[PDB]
Formats: structure tokens, C-alpha cells, sequence
């Protein structure tokens, strides 16, 4: 019955991971967040030291037993047109 | 998420003509078509639990 503890576990998991990811990327420059993109975002989700060093392989929520085995981020969008074809002059 | 539906679980070797949208360390957004040469593996093809 602890499974149904949170009634919106999907939203709870998304909000918690999003919050912690945003907070951790907040401490790094754009250059760092794009060099070690997956590295810092994956240590953001479950920041610890059990493997600089890699953190773990389990993001567990004790409220309902929901375990986020891994966190995958697809593409960095940045929406504004000024990161856009101005980093495109950087391309050139 | 849910497009195909069939009564049979294909265990034979096959592939998935999937395309991903990845981003490298140079931020280079590129899509790329994948195959995923896969096949199911069963060491004991009679055991109810494994099957």
C-alpha cells in the first residue's frame, strides 16, 4: 500500500529530478554544463560519492519505493534566438 | 509510445530502424538512424518462469 502513498508519483519523480538537476547545473558555467553534460546532470540527480568520482546507480524515493534507475537527458535546446545564430557565428 | 500491437512476441533476431536526437560535447545536435541488432535469449526453453 506504500506504493500508492503519492497519488501523482510521475509528477513527483519529474519535479524532484528537475529541481535537483536545475539546482546543480546552476553552480556550473554553460561551458561546463555542455562539456560534462550527462556527467553533471547524472550526478545532479543522485549526488554522492560511492564509486569527480561517480556517485551511484540508484535514485530511490523512500516515500513509495519508486527507484529511478538512471536519468537520461536528450538535447539542450536553448530556446532564445540569441544563443542561436550568434553561437552560429561561433560555428563560423 | 504505443503504435504497434501483435499477439506474438518476436524472439528471432531483428532490428529497430530507430533514429535518435543526440548532442555531443560540441553541442552539435545531430539525428542518427540506429538498428539495434537484437535477439531474445533463452537457455531453457521449457521453464515457465524464464519463459
Amino acid at each position: 500500500a506504500k506504493l500508492f502513498s503519492v497519488p501523482d508519483f510521475v509528477g513527483d519523480a519529474c519535479k524532484a529530478i528537475a529541481s535537483r538537476v536545475r539546482g546543480a547545473v546552476a553552480s556550473v558555467t554553460f561551458d561546463d554544463f555542455h562539456k560534462n553534460s550527462a556527467r553533471i546532470i547524472r550526478m545532479a540527480v543522485f549526488g554522492f560519492e560511492m564509486s569527480l568520482p561517480k556517485a551511484r546507480d540508484q535514485a530511490v524515493f523512500p516515500q513509495n519505493g519508486l527507484v529511478v534507475s538512471s536519468v537520461d537527458v536528450q538535447s539542450v535546446e536553448p530556446v532564445d534566438q540569441r544563443t542561436r545564430d550568434a553561437l552560429q557565428r561561433s560555428v563560423q | 509510445p504505443h503504435a504497434r500491437r501483435a499477439l506474438c512476441l518476436l524472439l528471432g533476431p531483428d532490428f529497430f530502424t530507430d533514429v535518435i536526437t543526440i548532442e555531443t560535447a560540441d553541442h552539435a545536435r545531430l539525428q542518427l538512424q540506429l538498428a539495434y541488432n537484437w535477439h531474445f535469449e533463452l537457455k531453457n526453453r521449457n521453464d515457465p518462469a524464464e519463459a
